RNA sequence: CACCCCCGUGCCCAUAGCACUGUGGAACCACCCCACCCCAUGCCGAACUGGGUCGUGAAACACAGCAGCGCCAAUGAUACUCGGACCGCAGGGUCCCGGAAAAGUCGGUCAGCGCGGGGGUU
RNA sequence: UCCCAAAAUGUAACGGAGGCGCCCAAAGGUCACCUCAAGACGGUUGGAAAUCGUCUGUAGAGCGCAAAGGUAGAAGGUGG
């Protein structure tokens, strides 16, 4: 169930593509994450709910509500107040739903094509900006509440996004090429 | 990060105590329970578990702490204080603690 | 001319320049000789006569901006406290001060565009060149 | 200039026409005190980028380097002095004027060509020939031309210590 | 009534008397009681021999000479260096 | 203080800080590994924590180079002023006598000083 | 509580500005731990800010209200 070919696939192809004086040294995987920034045009003290249990079911974890910054600008803003959601993944979890994504995630998404290029977090950090969760291994409409989406974040210790992209792939990745 | 030693350090009283504070650097497993007087930067005691440890270094535990202790002894010391750090007062650091906290 | 916004009110002290270089912005500049106020519409009637002279170039720097209110008499009474907030806005100039140069224009096509404005100041100023080398 | 005294007291001196100066590198900061006239006449030219000759009362020719001058206020006349001491291969830093030379084509055209900035200074001068000026082609300029550090021809040698895409001249619109 | 404000806006009256500053001074030999500074803040840290009023006051602990020490700033402190 | 370096803990607390660069590994450090439960992250043993290699030195760290930036910062002359003595209707200003800046310039440096334990000089 | 007040304190005016006549079972005692504003790049209803993430970060935030001093080795932010 995954990391070998992390490590091989992904390690030994490198350096047998780059030139690592460690194996320390590598780009990896620190962690997959999911904001649920739900609710603020939805004030749902119900919703909420689809959120988490929904979430959980799909990351096998209990997130946070991620609640407002105090933050109370002109419009809809508030003190601190329940708006988003934070679902921190690494290791096991990352990987075990990590593979899931990289499998049947994004594979299955109908109107699915692939992920842009261009670098994003020039910190050799992938961002993922997801979105219907109407494709996942888990949501299911006929058992659910109403319908939503989510983001994700990849967190790697890739120093350069040049390292980023390859590691990103190898461990599999869609790229619309 | 670095606010916890310097947290538990600030609040360890200096010259009003005039106690002697003792150290600790069990982040690793070669600790060192220091003990050192107010003033002067001089550690009198000290026990670690440099000198070897039969395999022992998160085990070695109490075998410093009463290293230690017993050390002291050959200084004669009444009253000290435990000045560890980060280390938030648990298992492998509570061992040099009630191992010398008791071996003196 | 007027502050865009600010606290409203003041005071009154004075002593010899101290932040006002010479050479800058242009070749030619006037500097003002004696300790007064110089009120906004002081200014303009100052600008404005300069422009004309210059059928163009606009090389004229105003660099004594008036970050000062003064007040006023009600009418006359005294049984009231602070007064007038509204009278009119000063710019504290001193000694050695420069309050213009122009920069393109020929010597004389200056030694005029000056003395004209000096003609509206309530004080005397002189006409300055070049050499100026402090800071910059 | 034959400055010959140097000490804290200048009552012989201050009634009489003499400026005060002061000289040095690391090594000697010998007290001072020239002649008002002298001076004044001199580093009209020279400016600060001309070393001049200073047998100090006794006979000592020395070379330095007008550093910063401050004169008096109110009374356009200077006060005092920096001379910071020639060097043979390396002073410290200089202020070369840029100038411009030959019509531009906007001053015909409609509009006037602006030196956005007047005297310029560039990394290491290069003691023994440092530029006493700067001549700077203007003509090509038309409405909006803007002319930097990255521009202007140097020297031979003389690195430009302002940020390069820094305007120095631009030739301004109309009215 | 009317349909206005209830008092003139733009006041002046009135301020307060208040007080601050520093009681002993260094070199003077405090004692066991005396207050030696009174702050608003922690102008002055307690050195070393001098407590804390609430009000961010210093006053001494035991008896002996009054002290100074201030580092750059920002941190100051009194101290007490006994005579005996 | 035999020579060195390493770890912990001080004084000092930017002229002891940054950054850019190089050095170090299996003594020490760290990363790293697993971690059901001791104890634990309002979700994540990431952090706290328990049990330990290998591998690495990449990161973090220690050290060393460097001064491009920081921070330090003269002298000279000036601002200002205690004291004395004058000017101008006034705004303001001056002489003699001491004190004497701030900013900038010269230049200065990437510390220095302890205690203790460890491991080396095959 | 600021300024006036003339670097100790104090010091007037129908001088210049602004708040109080409360509030908190916890916004307290103690014991643990975390640490801010904000910009930039990249990311879903979002798209101006705001949620997530990654760099910078004397703190340029916070501190129940008015201001001032003070403060991150916390008086800032959670829990027993
Ligand atoms: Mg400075
Ligand atoms: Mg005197
Ligand atoms: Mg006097
Ligand atoms: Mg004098």
């Amino acid at each position: 169930q995954l990391k070998t070919k992390y490590n091989d696939q992904v390690r030994p192809a490198l350096m047998q593509q780059f030139g690592y004086s460690s194996v320390m040294a590598v780009p990896r995987i620190e962690k997959i994450v999911v904001n649920e920034g739900l609710g603020s045009s939805k004030e749902d003290s119900k919703a909420i709910d689809k959120a988490a249990k929904e979430l959980a079911l799909i990351t096998l974890q209990k997130p946070i509500i991620t609640k407002a910054k105090k933050s109370i600008s002109n419009f809809k803003l508030r003190q601190g107040m329940p708006v988003g959601i934070k679902v921190t993944l690494r290791g096991e979890r990352m990987y075990v739903f990590l593979e899931k994504l990289i499998n049947i995630g994004l594979p299955r998404i109908r109107d699915f094509r692939g992920i842009n290029p261009n670098a994003f977090d020039g910190r050799g950090n992938y961002n993922l900006g997801i979105k219907e969760q109407l494709i996942f291994p888990e949501i299911t409409y006929d058992m659910v509440d109403k319908t939503r989406g989510m983001d994700i974040t990849i967190v790697t210790t890739a120093k350069t996004d040049e390292e980023a992209r390859a590691l990103l792939q190898s461990m599999g990745l869609p790229f619309r090429k | 990060r670095r606010k916890l030693r310097t947290r538990r350090k600030v609040r360890t009283t200096t010259a009003a105590s005039g106690r002697l504070r003792l150290s600790v650097y069990r982040s690793s497993k070669h600790i060192y329970a220091q003990i050192i007087d107010d003033s002067r930067g001089q550690t009198l005691a000290a026990a670690s578990s440099a000198a070897l440890k039969s395999g022992n270094k998160t085990d070695t535990a109490a075998a410093v702490g009463k290293a230690l202790a017993a050390a002291a002894a050959e200084k004669g010391i009444k009253q000290v204080v435990f000045d560890r750090g980060s280390y938030k007062y648990h298992g492998r650091v509570k061992a040099l603690a009630d191992a010398a906290r008791e071996g003196g | 001319k007027r502050t865009k916004f600010r606290k409203q009110f003041r005071g009154r002290m004075t002593g010899d320049a101290k932040g006002g270089d010479y050479v800058a912005f242009g070749d030619y500049g006037l500097i003002a000789m004696e300790p007064a106020w110089i009120k906004s519409n002081q200014i303009e009637a100052c600008r404005i006569v300069m422009s004309r002279h210059f059928r163009r170039g606009g090389k004229i720097y105003i660099r004594i901006f008036p970050d000062k209110p003064v007040t006023k008499k009600p009418a006359e009474t005294r049984m009231g406290k602070g007064k007038g907030a509204v009278e009119y806005w000063v710019s504290v100039v001193k000694p050695g001060r420069v309050m213009f140069e122009v920069a393109g224009v020929t010597e004389e096509q200056a030694k005029e565009a000056f003395r004209l404005a000096g003609h509206k100041l309530p004080i005397q100023t002189k006409m300055v060149k070049r050499e100026v080398y402090d800071e910059a | 200039m034959e400055l010959t005294a140097k000490p804290r007291t200048p009552k012989q001196k201050l009634d009489e026409s003499m400026i005060a100066a002061v000289a040095y590198n690391k090594e000697n900061n010998v007290s001072f005190a020239l002649d008002r006239k002298a001076f004044d006449r001199a580093f009209r030219q020279q400016s600060t980028t001309g070393l001049f000759d200073i047998t100090v009362e006794g006979g000592e020719t020395f070379p330095a380097l007008v550093k910063a001058v401050q004169m008096d206020k109110r009374k356009r006349a200077p006060i005092h002095v920096d001379f910071y001491m020639v060097t043979y291969g390396e002073p410290v830093e200089v202020s070369v004027p840029v100038h411009t030379t030959g019509r531009s084509q906007g001053e015909v055209q409609g509009g006037l060509v602006d030196i956005v900035v007047h005297n310029l200074q560039i990394v290491a001068p290069g003691p023994r020939r440092i530029p006493q000026e700067l001549v700077v082609d203007v003509t090509k300029m038309n409405i909006g031309d803007h002319i930097t550090a990255g521009d202007i021809k140097l020297p031979e040698g003389c690195t430009l210590a302002a940020d390069p895409e820094l305007t120095v001249v631009s030739v301004l619109p109309p009215r | 009534a009317h349909k206005k404000g209830v008092g003139s806006s733009k006041n002046g009256r009135d301020s307060n008397p208040k007080y601050l500053g520093v009681k002993k001074f260094g070199g003077e030999v405090v004692k066991a009681g005396n207050i030696l500074v009174r702050q608003r803040g922690t102008k002055f840290k307690a050195g070393q021999g001098v407590g804390m009023g609430r009000d961010h006051t210093l006053f001494a602990l035991s008896d002996g000479k009054v002290v100074f020490i201030n580092k750059g700033k920002g941190a100051r402190f009194i101290s007490i260096e006994a005579a005996q």
